[PDB]
Order: C-alpha cells, then sequence, then structure tokens
C-alpha cells in the first residue's frame, strides 16, 4: 500500500507510491521512470548455502614454524 | 512513550553503513571506527552520506513508532540503474531491556554471514532505500535477494 | 613463471598484520595505518616481527607455486597454548590454459570482511599468541624439503594441542570463485 522511496546517495565524492524526490536533485532526467526500475522485481538466484571445502581431518597433521612470535 | 522504535533505527543506520562498507560500492577510505553499545562499527565520515542517512531515519522513525512498518529494503543499482541486490528486513511487532545487548551483536553477525556468500558487485554501483508499510485488512528478521547477473 | 604465489603472499602478509590488530594479539602502539588495495590497513612496525612474517611467507611461497596447499590457518592460542580462534583460508587452484589487477580488486573483499571480526567475535583473553598452520594436499612430510628455503627458519609438525578445538562455532566470512582462484575464509571460535 505504502512504499517510501528515499531517493538520494551521491556518486564518487494497485499500491500507492510515496517517492521522496529531494531538493535541486532535478538533473538526472526522468527520475520517476528510473525509480520504476528499483521497485520492480527480478529473477533472483537463490542464496548459495555455505559449506567448507576441507573439514578438520584428524589424520592429516599440518605444518608449523618452529619459532613462536615475539611478545610484548 | 514507546522508545523501542528509537533504538531500531539507531542501529538501522549501522546496518546500512555495514552494507555500504561491505558491498564495496567504492573505496571505503572515508570510514572510521566508532563504538556504540561497546561494539565498534565502521561509520562513514562523509557528511553528506551521514546527512542522507540521518534524514532517512528521521523520516522513517515515526512509522516505526506507530507500528506502521512492514519491510525495510536496501537496493543496489548498477550503472544501468538496474537492481542487483536487495536486503529485505521484515519486522513483526510484539503480537528496561538494555540488558540484552548480545542480540544487537548477533544481528550484525547475521548480516555478515548473509554477505559471506554473495558474488562481487559491478563497479560504479549506487544504492537507494525503500520502506514498505500497510494498514489494510491483515486478514524482526531479514533475507536477501540476489540477481543472476 | 607461476606468479599467483606472490600476490597471495602479499595478501596474506597484509591479512595477518590486520588480524593481529583487529584481534588485539598485540597492543595498538605497534601498529601504523598504511594503504593496501586502496584500503586502510594496520601494519606492524616491529622489525623482528616483520622479518618473522616475511620469512614465514617466503617459505610458504614455493608450496603455493606447486599448488600443494589446502588451507592456511591463523591460530590464536591463549596463555595455555590452546586454540581459541582459527582463521581458515581454504584454497583451490584450478588448471590453466589478460591482466590481474582484477584479482586485487577481488581480494579487497576478504580484507574488508576481516575488519568486521572486531564486531562478530568476543574479545580475546590478554596475552594471546599466534601461529600459522599449513594443511597440505599431499601429506606434509613428503614436501618438507620444499619449505626449508630459509636456513635459520625451520618448520615443524604441529601437534594436537595447537590444533584441536572442542565443538567450535563456525563463523562464515567470505567466499570467492574465479577462473584463476577459488578461496574461502571462515573462523572457528571456541564456545567460551
Amino acid at each position: 500500500s505504502q512504499v517510501h522511496i528515499f531517493w538520494g546517495a551521491p556518486i564518487a565524492p494497485t499500491t500507492e507510491v510515496i517517492l521522496h524526490y529531494r531538493p535541486c536533485e532535478s538533473d538526472p532526467t526522468q527520475l520517476p521512470k528510473i525509480a520504476e526500475k528499483a521497485i520492480q522485481d527480478f529473477p533472483t538466484r537463490p542464496l548459495s548455502r555455505f559449506i567448507p571445502w576441507f573439514p578438520y581431518d584428524g589424520s592429516k597433521l599440518p605444518l608449523r614454524p618452529k619459532r613462536s612470535p615475539p611478545a610484548s | 512513550g514507546q522508545v523501542v522504535a528509537d533504538v531500531l533505527c539507531e542501529f538501522l543506520e549501522v546496518a546500512v553503513h555495514l552494507i555500504l562498507y561491505v558491498r564495496e560500492v567504492y573505496p571505503v577510505g572515508i570510514f572510521q571506527k566508532r563504538k556504540k553499545y561497546n561494539v565498534p562499527v565502521q561509520m562513514s565520515c562523509h557528511p553528506e552520506l551521514n546527512q542522507y542517512i540521518q534524514d532517512t531515519l528521521h523520516c522513517v522513525k515515526p512509522l516505526l513508532e506507530k507500528n506502521d512498518v512492514e519491510k525495510v529494503v536496501v537496493v543496489i543499482l548498477d550503472k544501468e540503474h538496474r537492481p542487483v541486490e536487495k536486503f529485505v528486513f521484515e519486522i513483526t511487532q510484539p503480537p528496561l531491556l538494555s540488558h540484552v545487548e548480545q542480540l544487537l551483536r548477533a544481528f550484525i553477525l547475521k548480516i555478515s554471514v548473509c554477505d559471506a556468500v554473495l558474488d562481487h558487485n559491478p563497479p560504479g554501483c549506487t544504492f537507494t532505500v525503500l520502506v514498505h508499510t500497510r494498514e489494510a485488512a491483515t486478514r524482526m528478521q531479514l533475507y536477501v535477494e540476489e540477481r543472476a547477473h
């Protein structure tokens, strides 16, 4: 019913639409037609589940430097 | 009154700040480490970005106070002004509590792990904010939508 | 020749320096702000520590050239020499058959993800130390001569006290896929 598009952010320093135009922002041509893209859906590729590649295997021991780092 | 809405937007500024720092929209050299609730966050020291985020949260805060908050969305737009990533924040209100600070940290870890998997964004991307609310016949958590690209 | 080991060793050098800063293994007075990959990092100005890190990675480098490394783990040990957290770098190198600043722009995200570790991990006990563990694909004793490139910097097999953690919590950090490099980075933290 209500969508509050807080249009802003710079670059390189039937439901009702409540757009937030902001001040002298008027320069990047047709702002509403641009915002029409941001409200639109898109085909989302579902999140990839995170799994480790090499789990902790108790058989394969790792390598270590003989020296311990200096302390304070 | 109900001060819970005063603290949600308070760390919502942190959440979007984290996304901006983490989604590498540009060289993040503007960021500085500042501590809130004894947890540090990289906040942008750019005055215009902070002003845009402050005006954003000041306009959204009463909507939180009136239980008129359904979703808060952060959309990343490529240089073609096409959305690539959407951070949706669904909120359901209850159908002192400052002692529970660990969940303020755990929320941050949920954003961190949700980002741990997404691909790298195209260069020159920008972003915008969306707020979805409703009060028709009804008859916090988040999830992310990523584009194919 | 094979140069991916050079960018990996420089990336691991800035990564371990930042890890020691973010996890407070050493006081902040020994760190200085530098710029790497267009990101502010905290580099150590300790001569013996810098020589220690460089000697370590200069010996690890030929194993990267040979692609004989599964994971490189930075382990922080408490005062009892028990691992409290582990920063695991899982590495996969696919076969090969063109510029490579794309890799630097890609590796930037891992450094940015290491910085938020101050916000996701509980503060470590005081007086912690660290070491680097290399899990090789081939059994480590086979290629022991490949790493003894510095005469006064010998390498040893780690033991269970330096490696084993009882049911640690898994903290995902970053995943990268590329035509030249596949890398994952996560944290194994103790239940405390």
